[PDB]
């Protein structure tokens, strides 16, 4: 999967992301820029506006486990399809999440991630990144290979 | 389709863009390149290099475009059929690598314009860079 | 982004369907709801049982949204707003199921129409589906 | 995937019927024509500049039997579509990196195809079946990038 380089550099970035913000901003910049996503949250609550989705404390919280979904596959990196079978049941079997929104999801967190480290989040950086979200992806989509 | 938002929220932060599109033009593929190497076989003449001269050449074309799309951003199909020709006629794009470079894109507007890009506006900029590519990759001569 | 031929072939095919409006809108429906389940979920309202009196006028309108929109299909957007209304900003509907559909009635189409269901014809209905689609998906009201 | 006998005999009794010379031919030419960005795929194959050319190009009809008789092999061994394509997943994944949303619409083009030649024949049910394997062997066809 990931080069020596590749696996330090993404660690690296990774200890410093604001766990407290970054997760809830990914889910509401999903909720927001692909609207139909929405309709997967209905108890939620208010998602009429972007202010009102980015304030959202559901949002935010829900966000939260998201990002430690996403700090497990990194300390797992060989074993994926396995960390999130769990999940990979819940969204696949039960929620029936079409799998082209966990691409959607995973590129808004590297957006994010572009948001909040400015020039730190390098073509080389982005790169190591972009393979693990699309791993995620994978993993997530794996009860429906 | 954009919505009257959408098109002043576009229309803003190009402007906001100013002197470096073609910078941010060139980063963005520089970034497709690496993220997504399949990419790389639609230039195998292209010098692709980090920091190839051919590379930032062609960033400032793709700004350059994307600045005349901004500008008729109600017409795009007449003022983009030169490039509508040369993507779907000729070099026949597949559209799932113009989802890559627009992805690329809206990490390099990110990156380089933190107040900009609210998610307001990372909405209105992913859907103006969708009808982009559906006018670049639709044959509609 | 139809062109001129795309147009006419749409005009031209969507024309020939006639009176069978509601009985193509129907079993293209019926195709869906039985190829992909989970469309259904959009319908829970809905009696869906094979032979369905409310499926049966639910694909009349369809027919008939289809007509409208091939009517004003230079302006689809305002001539479709309010169903983009209800897909886009009431239902939410993810624009694959829209894919779904679109695919059924091709389906239908090749069914009914063998004839007319050219690969030209085929590829002007394709766009012309995921035109529609995009309409009905987006907020741009 | 997981075909109810029923579906199993409808999508034979079909398949049986099937035209082995040309419907492989219309549905690879129907794929170049209605999704032109796969001819790039094809460059080898000649005139593929219009409708008529591609769908009377002898090497898109050739070449559409071998791909009809990969379909064939995965509706004989639905249990494991999988170890059928592994060979074949390998060529269009690893050297050929065609995107794999490119192997659904082949399959929904070769429904199309299949809806075109039997008309009421091809019912909803008959056409649930199918999709399901296409669906099978889509996804196996993508299998070395799962
Ligand atoms: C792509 C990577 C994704 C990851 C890592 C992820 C992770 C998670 C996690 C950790 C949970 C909570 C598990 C629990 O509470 O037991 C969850 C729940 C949920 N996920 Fe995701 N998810 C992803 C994508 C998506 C997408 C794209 C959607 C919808 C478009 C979605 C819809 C949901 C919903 C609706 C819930 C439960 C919401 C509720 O409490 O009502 N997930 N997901
Ligand atoms: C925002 C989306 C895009 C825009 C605005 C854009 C714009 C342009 C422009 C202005 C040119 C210059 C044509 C000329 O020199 O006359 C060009 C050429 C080209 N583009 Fe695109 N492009 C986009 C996406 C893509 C993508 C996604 C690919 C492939 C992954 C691609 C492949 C090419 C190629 C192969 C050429 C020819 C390069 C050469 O021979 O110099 N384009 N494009
Ligand atoms: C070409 C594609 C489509 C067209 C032209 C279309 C057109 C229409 C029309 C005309 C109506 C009713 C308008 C009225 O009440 O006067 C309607 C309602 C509806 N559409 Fe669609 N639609 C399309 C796709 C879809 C899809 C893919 C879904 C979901 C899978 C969907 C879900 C609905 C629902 C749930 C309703 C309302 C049902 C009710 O009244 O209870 N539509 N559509
Ligand atoms: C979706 C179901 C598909 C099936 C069952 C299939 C099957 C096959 C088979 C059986 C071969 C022959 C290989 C050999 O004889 O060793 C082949 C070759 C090939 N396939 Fe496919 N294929 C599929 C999808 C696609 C798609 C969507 C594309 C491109 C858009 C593609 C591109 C090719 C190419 C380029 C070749 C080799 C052409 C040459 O001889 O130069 N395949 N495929
Ligand atoms: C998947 O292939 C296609 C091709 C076409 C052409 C298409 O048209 C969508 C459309 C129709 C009418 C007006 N506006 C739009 C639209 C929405 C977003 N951008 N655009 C413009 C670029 C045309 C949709 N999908």
């Amino acid at each position: 999967h990931l080069t020596p380089v590749e696996k330090s550099a993404v660690t690296a970035l990774w200890g410093k992301v604001n766990v407290d913000e970054v997760g809830g901003e990914a889910l509401g910049r999903l909720l927001v820029v692909y609207p139909w996503t929405q309709r997967f949250f209905e108890s939620f609550g208010d998602l009429s506006t972007p202010d009102a989705v980015m304030g959202n404390p559901k949002v935010k919280a829900h966000g939260k486990k998201v990002l430690g979904a996403f700090s497990d596959g990194l300390a797992h990196l060989d074993n994926l399809k396995g960390t999130f079978a769990t999940l990979s049941e819940l969204h696949c079997d039960k929620l029936h999440v079409d799998p082209e929104n966990f691409r959607l999801l995973g590129n808004v967190l590297v957006c994010v991630l572009a948001h909040h480290f400015g020039k730190e989040f390098t073509p080389p950086v982005q790169a190591a990144y972009q393979k693990v979200v699309a791993g995620v992806a994978n993993a997530l989509a794996h009860k429906y290979h | 389709v954009l919505s009257p938002a959408d098109k002043t929220n576009v229309k803003a932060a190009w402007g906001k863009v100013g002197a470096h599109a073609g910078e941010y033009g060139a980063e963005a593929l520089e970034r497709m390149f690496l993220s997504f190497p399949t990419t790389k076989t639609y230039f195998p003449h292209f010098d692709l290099s980090h920091g190839s001269a051919q590379v930032k050449g062609h960033g400032k074309k793709v700004a350059d475009a994307l600045t005349n799309a901004v500008a008729h951003v109600d017409d795009m199909p007449n003022a983009l059929s030169a490039l509508s020709d040369l993507h779907a006629h000729k070099l026949r794009v597949d559209p799932v690598n113009f989802k890559l470079l627009s992805h690329c894109l809206l990490v390099t507007l990110a990156a380089h314009l933190p107040a900009e890009f609210t998610p307001a506006v990372h909405a209105s900029l992913d859907k103006f860079l969708a009808s982009v590519s559906t006018v670049l990759t639709s044959k509609y001569r």
